[PDB]
């Protein structure tokens, strides 16, 4: 109805009005080359490079920036084309530095690429070349900025995306340098992204720096586990070594960022690492054995005691595949106390309905609601990328926040309602004004963290807000379908744990202290052997053993995210699958593979002896636990909310105060992070100050 | 080099070493780099 | 000739650093994938090869190497006469090619400045 | 004979720096070739897609 | 010369080849699938795989044709193709000193007429394509394994094949004899991803599907 | 003691064989969570499954039970008798 | 579309007489490779094993399948007929120097990360 | 400067050396770990850090077609002297 | 079409047995079609338009000599390229390969304006150039 019809280099195509000349010669398949524009970031216009000619106009436009018209016959191979993208080029290279042997972007430099293509092969300057002074912003960009192009993109990431508005430039003519001024390290949850942004070697990933070349990296696509936002990554390995975590398009889950804790934690699986078995030896001292006698002693312990006495408490970073192969072993024992690290209030429905425990209307649900009400949440630091997701669509939809937990710094403004649990009665009962506001958004969003509900009065709160979707559900402004309830998850094996059948809490371990515990990558150290009765087994099987392995008797080694081919469901319902990319280190094995061989040993051997067995199994637990890359909505809301109203918690005085509050706790906070050394160095920034990242990065 | 001597810098050798095969003095390739994985280290204290 | 290709080296400048800065390139155009190299920041922060092997059994002698080499690092010695009675002395490591670049270097030097201006 | 008495002057490559790889003097001074350097020697040049089939009088 | 460096462009020869190629066109509608004269003038016959025994007969004895000399045979393996299979002959003709290429396509398990009859120094030929790719040729005087070691499990030019095999050999002292064992290299082959994310030859732009 | 572990309740959402089991957990769901509020019944929902009913008993046994084209009485009386089952 | 030329079979049935008298041509053969090539293993020790390669791939339904395998096996009997194949190349059926490979899913999570 | 690890094996300048519990330092008895003495860490050390008059210089490595490309060092931070990331030599601006 | 008594072989086509692969290299492995995600340190998407089928990554240890990335996986480096996914599922049946195919994902079309970030009443505007 609307279309305009525009040539690309003579093939007619139908273009959106508004639409840039730049994806109009997409939409054919042409790319027109590019420096300063990011698909993500605003318009620049200022690399130059795009200047594309159009027909019967003697002017090279900006692709990149202007907008088609009727008519136009975009000549991306014309002649003057071609002569001012060799100009431009010439003008990039003219004081760009011979750094390429020592630059990391070499094999992957924009520059360089476009150099090859739409270029010279010889340079007419005999003269001398600029050279900046580096500055420092941290300890994981480093940066050689008289290698910057000034394509901007970094200050507009910064302003728009990051929010923190602390990049930018300084003076005019050649001498204009892109920095801070003054001494202010870049820190964000999102910062490393930048060094994706930057397109030459100016800004660079400081724990990578002069390690491997691009084009001798394998690639292997996978999903992060340390937040719940289930960001797709790009694990780069080369010699059976992980190298770097690049972040993968989807457009839904994390666009195309990820977080520093997905970015520079590949190091924690280098240290701490647990490779070989251990027992418990005639002094109690953790000793190295064969995995054939620690999977007799945990057979015989497990044929021994049985009922209710057996018990698992699974981890944070567990996969789908092992908590099913667990449950299954602890219910052939008739063992039913499979507990999980984090709280999720059971109270009425409970796990029974998913959309009790599901953020219902996606992570890209998010840039189309009007109004949302975040109750006691930090999720620039519990969930970086749904922050950034808020961030994006409160920039152009203009949509408005309501933060109902403690005062933090969420990069855009936020209208904070309070800090008091009473609050949330209030806009049930419609005295909040805010009420008003829920009433007349047509698109609302209501979104409770999971660390509100770890509180003693989770159920309570849950209650509350569920009231208050009920509420504004009653009133038809909201349309059809917008699932207006949901929960914000942060541990990443919490989902799928409870689309198992894992009881959501560790209450089941102190009713009922078992004399036998299975800790499954269990790190939060919740439960303690006082809690335990006395002489009692505890397994520990996982990777990093910093709170968990200490405290058990066999220490099973298990297998990585990045050692396994595992499924992982996020804080949306959606479950994807991470594959191998490097092998479990030392005598280490698949976690499935473990527990299947120990149920083998023990007698009560698991029917699943394949892996696309574990899967089937999954499906017949839970069918939506195979659908991958699909988001199952949930539905029955009524259900939940009737059944929540018989418990008749009461909130308590103590404030919402989220656990992460600030970057230093942003960092430390899963075994993986906690192993590295990496996220070590960053608290340590984030902590005394500027005097901590000084370095000669010269070179 | 009686006529025209090679240019002398700290890093040449003073001794012409022939050919070292045979003789215990002889090249044995390894790994030049460090370890990769490093381990658990359980803790000294019995505890249990 | 001066342009004899013969047992492999690593060169090193005359204050005493070494020319290799493991841009890989000699790696990335070996066509007999003789060449490993695994890089890290050295305490200076200069960037040299925590590994730089040449395995003289696969290799073939090409001179790609010392081509590719953007600051003459790695060049083709004028030796030829290593035999060796075991397969493993071939195999060789990155202290081995120093002590070949320490131990050539009156020639290798020679060498380079009767040809580098054909190149 | 005839090839050593009609020896031409001119270079030795095609003055391409996208087929053929830079000059060393060239490639450590100017930012072109070393780029072209770089890719050559770690990509290569890319042959435009096509099938051929060339002989020629080997001794054989 | 305004080009001293681009290769130059001869036309007359490319007037020629197009002219031949109609020529065959009409010649043999029945086979002839599509022909098409690339641009440094080498022209090439697209047959369907039954051609194979008549159309080379023609370039082999028509007068203006005289294709007497088969240059080379040889497949080429494109998994993606239904008929991964593509078996090319290169003809010369001494007479109009011109060259030819005939390609047809053949998937795994279909038959091709051997061309023994017609180019008698195609019978090695046909065995190495039978032996790097698996491309059975019936009526052949004896199809055989040319290059591959005897006993071999295997067609080694197929895409679909690691190139270091799958059996490497070592002499065994227990058996007194050189052994087979499953491949177990040293040192992996490093697999180079090598290819530049912007497109090179706007003139070889696949159109959107 | 097979004391009916858990249920689990597996319907699509859209298809119309699994209809009638979404006209019970619309309606006949509330009032069964009241009568026994400490079965897991797990309704785990996914497009394009045929509606069934899984009963986990004691020591790790199940029995999958078919609710294809079943009405909402037809689904509550094919489930009563599984809970009514176990003493 | 469905319906594709054959190689030398027309049916099931006569890809199963070609097996039938390679399967002969083979049988024979066996004791003649036992002397001739100077073989150590009994003569049965190698006709159960030509019965074993033959019921290996046993499941194939597709005749032009069981032509070409037909075929190869034949090329196989030349190369053992005419002294083409050596003592090491006809011992590489019998995979002696091979240690035996466990089966169950036990030993196989006891000595490595594989499937 | 080459030391020696307790077990008695030279470290090389890569800081390598096999431990005591590793059978792999089977293949140096009766031999000799190969290492070099001359090490690069500690050899640029001592090289004098050039007095440059200029904010910038231009370090070619020395012998123009023998040393490294030229790049262009920026001589503005008074804290640190500026380092050729090629042949690792210094500069300073003199006093600034 | 092909006059030669043509017959009907409508049943699956398999050269499982006319590959060579040994017995541990066709089912215990599992292929994977998917298009290649954009290197997000660059900004060409040239490498994003052909699918590409690989083999699950095995066991790659360190050499006791020298430390090399041994391995005994031969479907290790070897990764096919195919037109389109139909195609690729076509070769992963016709092998016997076990197979997980992924969609291909492409970038939503967005909606860039220049004016957007010099805006009067939205929180485009942008704070610098
Ligand atoms: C070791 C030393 C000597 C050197 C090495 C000696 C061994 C060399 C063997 C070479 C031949 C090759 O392995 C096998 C081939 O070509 S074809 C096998 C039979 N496969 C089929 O025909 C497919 C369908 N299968 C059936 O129909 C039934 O299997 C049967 C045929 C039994 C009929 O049964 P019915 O009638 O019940
Ligand atoms: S950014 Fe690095 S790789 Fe790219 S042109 Fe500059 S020095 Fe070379
Ligand atoms: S530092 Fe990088 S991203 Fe920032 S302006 Fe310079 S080239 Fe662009
Ligand atoms: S000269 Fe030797 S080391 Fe250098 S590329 Fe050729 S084979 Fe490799
Ligand atoms: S090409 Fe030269 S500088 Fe680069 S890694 Fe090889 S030896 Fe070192
Ligand atoms: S991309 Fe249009 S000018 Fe930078
Ligand atoms: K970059
Ligand atoms: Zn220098």
């Amino acid at each position: 109805s609307n279309l305009i019809e525009v040539f690309v280099d003579g093939q007619s195509v139908m273009v959106e009005p508004g639409t840039t000349v730049l994806q109009a010669c997409e939409k054919v398949g042409m790319q027109i080359p590019r420096f300063c524009y990011h698909e993500r970031l605003s318009v620049a216009g200022n690399c130059r490079m795009c200047l594309v000619e159009i027909e019967k106009a003697p002017k090279v436009v900006a692709a990149c920036a202007m907008p088609v018209m009727k008519g136009w016959n975009i000549l991306t191979n014309s002649e003057k084309s071609k002569k001012a993208r060799e100009g431009v080029m010439e003008f990039l290279l003219a004081n760009h530095p011979l750094d390429c042997p020592i630059c990391d972007q070499g094999g992957e430099c924009d520059l360089q690429d476009q150099s090859m293509m739409f270029g010279s092969d010889r340079s007419r300057f005999l003269e001398g070349k600029r050279a900046v002074e580096d500055k420092n912003i941290g300890p994981l960009v480093k940066t050689i900025m008289t290698r910057c192009i000034q394509c901007t993109r970094c200050i507009r990431f910064a302003s728009e995306i990051a929010g923190v508005d602390d990049l930018g430039t300084t003076g005019r003519g050649n001498d204009m340098q892109v920095g801070t001024y003054i001494e202010k390290m870049f820190m964000s949850e999102l910062s490393g992204n930048i060094i994706d942004i930057c397109p030459v070697g100016a800004l660079t990933s400081k724990p990578y720096a002069f390690t491997a070349r691009p084009w001798e990296t394998r690639k292997t696509e996978s999903i992060d586990v340390m937040d719940a936002v289930g960001s797709n990554i790009v694990v780069s390995t080369r010699t059976g070594e992980v190298m770097r975590i690049l972040p993968r398009m989807h457009e839904d889950i994390n666009e195309e960022w990820i977080s520093d804790k997905t970015r520079f934690a590949y190091d924690g699986l280098k240290r701490q690492r647990l490779t070989q078995p251990m027992i418990r030896n005639e002094k109690g001292l953790l000793t190295y054995t064969t995995w054939e006698d620690a999977l007799s002693r945990v057979a015989g312990m497990l044929q021994s005691f049985q009922g209710n006495d057996v018990a698992a408490i699974a981890g944070g970073l567990v996969d789908a595949e092992a908590l099913v192969a667990l449950k299954d072993l602890l219910n052939r024992v008739d063992s039913d106390s499979l507990c999980t690290e984090e709280v999720f209030p059971t109270a009425g429905a409970g796990t029974d309905l998913r959309s009790n425990y599901l953020l219902n209307t996606t992570i890209a649900g998010v840039e189309e609601a009007d109004v949302i009400l975040l109750v006691g949440t930090n999720p620039r630091f519990e969930a970086p990328l749904f922050n950034a997701r808020i961030r994006k669509s409160w920039l152009h939809n203009d949509l408005k926040v309501a933060l109902i937990g403690s005062p933090v710094d969420l990069t855009y403004r936020y209208d904070h309602l309070g800090d008091s649990p009473k609050i949330l009665q209030d806009i049930a009962s419609g005295n909040h004004p805010f009420s008003q506001i829920l009433k007349e958004a047509k698109k609302p969003m209501v979104v409770l963290g999971s660390s509100a509900l770890q509180r003693s009065d989770g159920t309570a709160i849950l209650a509350a807000v569920s009231n208050i979707a009920q509420n504004i559900r009653l009133s038809s402004g909201v349309t059809g379908d917008w699932k207006v309830m949901n929960i914000l998850h942060r541990i990443a094996s919490q989902v799928a744990a409870l689309d198992l059948g894992y009881k959501p809490g560790v209450e089941a371990i102190r009713k009922n202290p078992p004399k036998v515990l299975f800790l499954l990558g269990a790190d939060g150290g919740c439960i303690t052997r006082q809690d335990l009765p006395k002489d009692c087994f505890i397994i520990y099987q996982g990777h990093h053993g910093d709170v968990g392995a200490p405290m058990a008797d066999v220490i099973l080694p298990g297998a990585a995210y990045t050692e396994k081919s595992a499924t992982y469901v996020n804080t949306e319902g959606r479950a994807q699958q991470t594959k191998v990319a490097v092998t479990p280190p030392g005598l280490a094995r698949e976690d499935w593979k473990i527990i299947r061989a120990l149920s083998e040993i023990a007698g009560m051997t698991l029917p699943y002896d394949t892996l696309d067995q574990v899967r089937s199994r999954l499906e017949e637990v839970s069918p939506n636990l195979v659908r991958y890359d699909d988001v199952e909505g949930a539905n029955y809301f009524q259900q939940a909310n009737e059944l929540s109203k018989l418990v008749n918690q009461q909130l308590l005085a103590d404030p919402l105060v989220p656990p992460q509050l600030t970057i230093k706790d942003f960092y430390m906070t899963d075994s993986i992070s906690r192993a590295s050394q990496t996220m070590a160095k960053c608290v340590k920034a984030v902590t005394e100050g500027i005097q901590a990242v000084e370095e000669p990065s010269i070179c | 080099p009686t006529t025209k001597p090679p240019t002398a810098r700290k890093y040449i050798w003073t001794n012409h070493k022939f050919n070292v095969s045979g003789t215990p003095q002889q090249y044995v390739p390894y790994s030049t780099t460090r370890k990769k994985i490093q381990e658990w280290v359980p803790p000294s204290t019995p505890y249990k | 000739s001066p342009r004899f290709r013969g047992e492999h080296a690593l060169r090193r400048y005359p204050s005493g650093e070494e020319r290799c800065i493991a841009c890989k390139l000699c790696e990335a155009v070996c066509p007999a994938q003789a060449i490993t190299i695994e890089a890290e920041p050295r305490a200076d922060g200069s960037r040299r090869t925590t590994r730089y092997d040449i395995d003289m059994t696969k290799c073939i002698y090409c001179g790609f190497c010392q081509e590719a080499c953007p600051v003459d690092a790695i060049v083709e010695g004028p030796n030829f006469e290593f035999s060796t009675e075991t397969h493993e002395e071939l195999l060789y490591n990155k202290e081995k090619l120093l002590n070949n670049g320490d131990k050539w270097e009156a020639e290798i030097a020679a060498n380079i400045q009767a040809d580098y201006l054909y190149r | 004979s005839q090839c050593l008495n009609k020896m031409p002057p001119g270079e030795i490559k095609v003055d391409d720096a996208k087929v053929s790889p830079p000059k060393r003097a060239e490639m450590k001074t100017s930012m072109e070739s070393l780029i072209h350097h770089f890719k050559l020697y770690t990509e290569g040049y890319q042959v435009p897609p096509g099938a051929t089939y060339t002989a020629i009088e080997a001794p054989k | 010369d305004t080009r001293p460096t681009i290769r130059p462009r001869n036309d007359v020869v490319h007037k020629q080849l197009s002219a031949f190629g109609q020529y065959v066109a009409e010649i043999l509608p029945k086979y002839v699938q599509q022909v098409q004269v690339s641009c440094f003038n080498e022209l090439e016959i697209f047959i369907h795989p039954d051609g194979v025994i008549p159309v080379l007969t023609f370039l082999r004895d028509h007068t203006n044709a005289q294709f007497k000399s088969l240059a080379d045979l040889t497949a080429v393996d494109v998994p993606t193709r239904q008929n991964r299979f593509e078996i090319v002959y290169n003809l010369l003709s001494l007479r109009f000193n011109s060259q030819i290429r005939v390609k047809t396509y053949t998937d795994e398990l279909t038959p091709i007429e051997s061309s023994v009859t017609v180019y008698k120094a195609a019978n090695w030929y046909e065995r190495e394509i039978w032996d790097m790719f698996g491309v059975f040729f019936a009526n052949h005087p004896d199809l055989r394994r040319i290059l591959t070691g005897y006993g071999f499990e295997g067609h080694p030019f197929r895409k679909d094949f690691p190139l270091s095999g799958y059996v490497e050999l070592r002499y065994d002292d227990e058996v007194k004899r050189v052994v087979a064992e499953p491949v177990e290299l040293a040192q992996e082959f490093r697999k180079f991803d090598l290819n530049s994310p912007w497109e090179a030859f706007p003139a070889y732009r696949q159109p959107p599907e | 003691k097979l004391g009916l572990r858990e249920i689990r309740i597996h319907l699509c959402q859209r298809s119309p064989g699994s209809q009638g089991v979404r006209d019970f957990i619309e309606k006949r769901y509330v009032e069964l969570k009241k009568a026994n509020p400490d079965l897991p019944i797990l309704i785990r929902e996914c497009s394009d499954v045929q509606p069934k009913l899984w009963a986990r008993y004691a020591f790790g046994q199940e029995k999958n039970v078919s609710l294809n084209n079943f009405s909402a009485d037809q689904v509550t009386r094919t489930l009563e008798n599984v809970l009514s089952g176990k003493a | 579309g469905t319906s594709v030329k054959p190689i030398f079979s027309r049916d099931m049935n006569e890809a199963k007489r070609r097996v039938r008298e390679l399967y002969r041509a083979w049988y024979r053969e066996v004791p003649n490779t036992v002397h001739l090539f100077q073989l150590d293993i009994s003569v049965k020790q190698g006709r159960d094993k030509v019965r074993e390669m033959f019921m290996k791939n046993a499941h194939v339904t597709d005749p032009r399948v069981v032509d070409l395998l037909v075929i190869k096996g034949k090329m196989e009997l030349e190369e053992t007929i005419n002294v083409w194949k050596q003592r090491t190349h006809i011992m590489r059926f019998f995979h002696e120097t091979e240690a035996p490979r466990p089966t169950d899913f036990l030993s196989k999570f006891y000595v490595g990360h594989d499937p | 400067g080459v030391r020696t690890s307790p077990t008695g094996e030279k470290v090389t300048h890569t800081g390598q050396a096999y431990d005591d519990g590793d059978y792999r330092r089977v293949r140096f008895s009766d031999r000799q770990k190969e290492v070099n003495e001359n090490f690069a860490i500690d050899l640029i050390a001592e090289q004098p850090v050039s007095e440059v008059g200029s904010r910038v210089i231009s370090c070619d490595g020395g012998g123009g077609a023998l040393g490294h490309p030229r790049v262009y060092i920026n001589l503005d931070k008074e804290t640190k002297t500026g380092t050729c990331g090629y042949c690792g030599l210094q500069f300073r601006q003199p006093h600034h | 079409t092909q006059d030669t008594q043509l017959i009907a072989v409508d049943e699956k086509l398999d050269i499982t047995t006319l590959t060579g692969v040994p017995e541990e290299h066709i089912k215990t492995r599992k292929v994977r079609i998917f298009v290649p995600a954009r290197n997000n340190m660059q900004s060409g998407v040239n490498n994003t338009k052909k699918w590409k089928m690989e083999f699950d990554t095995r066991e790659r240890w360190e050499n006791p000599l020298m430390g090399w990335s041994s391995t005994a996986d031969p479907l290790s480096n070897l990764v096919l390229t195919f037109s389109t996914k139909e195609d690729a599922v076509a070769f992963a049946e016709k092998n016997g390969w076990s197979f997980d195919v992924e969609e291909r994902k492409v970038p939503k079309p967005k909606s860039k304006s220049y004016g957007a970030n010099f805006s009067w009443n939205k929180r485009t505007r942008v704070s610098t150039k």
